[PDB]
C-alpha cells in the first residue's frame, strides 16, 4: 500500500490491482500464490513483466534489484529452447505462471 | 554423473547443487528419470513421490506436491516444489480417510469446475495413498 | 489440457489443491509447519 | 484343377485378413500410450479406438470376404 | 487352366488390402495418442486421421479392384 | 492336384498369421512404454494390453484355422 | 499358359501396392500427432506430409505400371 | 507332384515364421525407448518385455511347426 | 514354359518394392514429427529425410531391376 | 521336378528374412530416439540393442535354414 | 521345368529385399526424430544410424543374393 499510496497520485492509472496486509505477516509462497492467481485472474495481456525488490545487500545495506518476467509464451519459446525437447507450449505457459509465482515469493523474501 | 541436483521448497531445503546419479521425478506427462545428461527438458510436476538416487548408493524418497522440473543443458537440476515433504511425516491413516471423502465429494461436486477441483483432491489423494 | 485445465484452473491453482492436500495429510505433530505456510495472510483490494 | 482354383488362390487370399492385425493390434497398442499419457479421455479415447479396428478389421473381413468368394 | 489361373492370381492380388488395413490402423491409433495429447482440435485431429483413412484405404481397395479383373 | 492344392493353399494361408504377430508385438511394445511413461495405472493398462493382444491373435488365428481347413 | 502364368505375376505384382499404402496411413499418422504438438505449424507440416504421400503412393503406382506391363 | 507340393507349400507357409522377426524387434525397441524414459522399474518393465517377444516368437514358432507339418 | 516362369518371375519381383514404399511413408513421418519438435532445424532434418527415401527407393529400384534381369 | 519344387520352396522361405531385416532396423531405430533421450548409460542400452538384433537375425537366419532345409 | 523354376523361385527370394528397405527407411527415420530431440548427439546418433542401415542392408542382402544364386 505504500508503493500505492507514492503512485496513487501520479500513476493511479497504470495500477490494476493492489494487494495489502504486506510486510505485517512474514511472506511465504502461499501469499505470492495469491498475488499470482490474482494476477490471471484479472486477465491483463502482461507479455513482459518486470518485478523490482529491495534486495537485501547487509544488516545497514539494501539494493533495488529489477528480475525482467519473460511471460509471454512467444518470448519463453526462443531460440534457446530449440534443443528442449519435451517442453510443449501449453506447460511453456503453465510453466511461466509458475516461475511468476515462485519469482514473486523469493522477491518478497 | 557429476550431476547437480537442487531439490528445495519455500520452506524447506534438500539436495541443493549435489551430485546425483538418478532423480525420478513425478512429472506430469509422465515420470521421466532424471540422468546424468538428459536432455533439456522444462516439464511441470504432479503429486507423487521423488526419489534421488544419490552417487553414494543410497536413494532417498520425497513426496512432492507440484512444481518445475528445470533440468538444464549443463548436468544442473533444479526441482522446485511447492511442497516437499518427507514420506513419515504422512499421516496414512488420514491419507486415506481424505481420499474416500473426496470421493464421495466427487458425486456432490455438481459444478464441472468443483468437480475438477475435487478431482485435483482426489489425484493427490492417489499418489498419497500409494505412498503410504 | 488436462482435467485441470479446460475448466479454467491454472498450474497454480492446482499446486494451490495439491499444496492442501498434502498438508492436510501430514500429522498433527508436523501440522504445525502446514499452519506454518499461512499463505492466505496477504489480501488484494482491486482499484476500482 | 478347380480343386487348385479353390485352394492356393483362396490361401494367398486368406493371408490378407491377418495382415490387418498388425494394423488392429497397432490401433490398441496406440490406446495403450494415449491412456498412459492422459488417463481421463477414455470415454473417447476407446471409442475412437474402436472406430479405427472396425474399420481395419473390415478391411480385413473384406480380404477374407473374396477368399471365401474364391473358394465358392 | 486358364479360369484356374484366374482364381488363383486373383488369390495372390487382393491380398493386398492387408496393407491398407495396417494403414488404417496406423493413422486412426495416432489419432488416439494426438488427442490423448491435445484433446479436441477434432477440425484437423480426426479430418486428417479420415484423410489418410481414404488415402490407405484406397490403396488397398484399388488392389482388390485388380482381383476383380483378375477374375473377370 | 487334390494334396497339392491342400499343400499349397495351406501353406498360402498360413502366411496371414505374420500380420497378427506384429500387431502381437506391436501391442506389447506399447504396454512397455506406456508403463514406462506412467507407473501408475499399470494394471489397467495390462489389461487393455491383454485385450489387444487376444484381438489381433484372434484375427491371425483364424486364418490359421483357415490354412488347416484347406490342408483337411 | 503364357497368358495363366502373366496373370499370376500381376496378382504377384498388386501387391508391391500394399506397402505403398501402409507407408501412406504411417505419413498421414505422423502428420496427426505433429499437429497434435504444434498447431502453428500447420502450412509446412501439411506440405510435407503431402510431399511423403507423394512419394509413398508412387511407388504402388510404378508397381501398377509392371502390372500392366504384365497385361500387355 | 505331391512332393513338390509338400515343397512350396512348406516354403509359402515359411513366409509368416520369420515376419514376427519385425513384430519381436518392436518390442525389444520398444523397452530401449521404455528405458530411456524410465531408468528405473526395469524388473517389470524386462519382464513385460520378454512378455511380448515370447509372445510374437510363440506365433512365429507355431507358423514354423505349421510349414513343417506341410512338409511331412 | 521359361517365357511363363519369366513373366511370373518378374510379378514375383517386383512385389519386392512394398517394403521400400512402407520404409520411404515411414521416413517422411518421421521427418514430420522431427520438424514438430525442432522446427528451423529442418536442413539437417531434411539432409537426413532426403538420404532415407533415396536409400528406400534405391532398394525398390533394385528389386524393379532384378525383375527386369528375370522377365530378360 | 522335385528339384523345381525346391527352387521355389526356397525362393518363397527367404522372403520371411524380410520381416527379421525389418525388425533388426526397429531394434536400432529405436536404440536411436533411446539414446536421443538419455545419452548415457550406452552400455546398458547398447546390450539390449545388440541382444535385440540377435534376436531378430535370429528368426529370420532360421527362416533361412529352412530354405536351406528345402533345398536338401 | 528346373530352369523355369528358376526365374519364379528368383523373383520370389527378391520380394526378401524388400523387409531391408523398409527397416532402413525406419532407421533413418529415427535419425531424424532423435536428431529434432537432440542436436548434440549428432556423431554419435549419425553412427548408430549409419550401423543400423548397414545391418538392415546386410540382412537384405544376405536375402537377395540367394535369387543371383537361384537363378543361376
Amino acid at each position: 500500500d505504500k508503493i500505492r499510496g507514492i503512485l496513487h497520485r501520479t500513476h493511479s492509472d497504470q495500477f490494476l490491482v493492489t494487494f495489502k496486509e504486506v510486510g505485517r505477516k512474514p511472506p511465504t509462497f502461499g501469499d505470492a500464490s495469491v498475488i499470482a492467481l490474482e494476477l490471471l485472474n484479472s486477465g491483463y495481456e502482461f507479455d513482459e513483466g518486470s518485478i523490482i525488490f529491495n534486495r537485501f545487500r547487509s544488516v545497514i545495506s539494501y539494493k533495488t534489484e529489477e528480475k525482467p518476467i519473460f511471460s509471454l509464451d512467444t518470448v519463453a519459446s526462443a531460440e534457446s529452447m530449440s534443443i528442449y525437447d519435451d517442453i510443449d507450449a501449453d506447460v511453456l505457459r503453465n510453466y511461466q505462471e509458475y516461475s511468476l509465482a515462485n519469482i514473486i515469493y523469493y522477491s518478497l523474501k | 554423473g557429476q550431476m547437480s541436483f537442487t531439490f528445495a521448497s519455500p520452506t524447506q531445503v534438500f539436495f541443493n547443487g549435489a551430485n546425483v546419479r538418478q532423480v525420478d521425478v513425478p512429472t506430469q506427462t509422465g515420470a521421466f528419470g532424471i540422468l546424468a545428461s538428459h536432455v533439456p527438458t522444462l516439464q511441470v510436476l504432479r503429486p507423487g513421490l521423488v526419489v534421488v538416487h544419490a552417487e553414494d548408493g543410497t536413494t532417498s524418497k520425497y513426496f512432492v506436491s507440484s512444481g518445475s522440473v528445470t533440468v538444464n543443458a549443463d548436468s544442473s537440476v533444479q526441482l522446485l516444489a511447492e511442497e516437499a515433504v518427507t514420506l513419515d511425516m504422512l499421516d496414512p491413516g488420514v491419507a486415506k480417510a481424505n481420499l474416500e471423502k473426496a470421493q464421495s465429494e466427487l458425486l456432490g461436486a455438481a459444478d464441472e469446475a468443483s468437480r475438477a477441483e475435487i478431482q485435483i483432491r482426489i489425484e493427490a489423494n492417489e499418489a498419497l495413498v500409494k505412498a503410504l | 489440457v488436462a482435467y485441470w485445465r479446460q475448466a479454467g484452473l491454472s498450474y497454480i491453482r492446482y499446486s494451490q489443491i495439491c499444496a492442501k492436500a498434502v498438508r492436510d495429510a501430514l500429522k498433527a505433530e508436523f501440522k504445525a509447519n502446514a499452519e506454518k505456510t499461512s499463505g492466505s495472510n496477504v489480501k488484494i483490494v482491486k482499484v476500482k | 484343377i478347380d480343386t487348385a482354383a479353390k485352394f492356393i488362390g483362396a490361401g494367398a487370399a486368406t493371408v490378407g485378413v491377418a495382415g490387418s492385425g498388425a494394423g488392429i493390434g497397432t490401433v490398441f497398442g496406440s490406446l495403450i500410450i494415449g491412456y498412459a499419457r492422459n488417463p481421463s479421455l477414455k470415454q473417447q479415447l476407446f471409442s475412437y479406438a474402436i472406430l479405427g479396428f472396425a474399420l481395419s478389421e473390415a478391411m480385413g473381413l473384406f480380404c477374407l470376404m473374396v477368399a471365401f468368394l474364391i473358394l465358392f
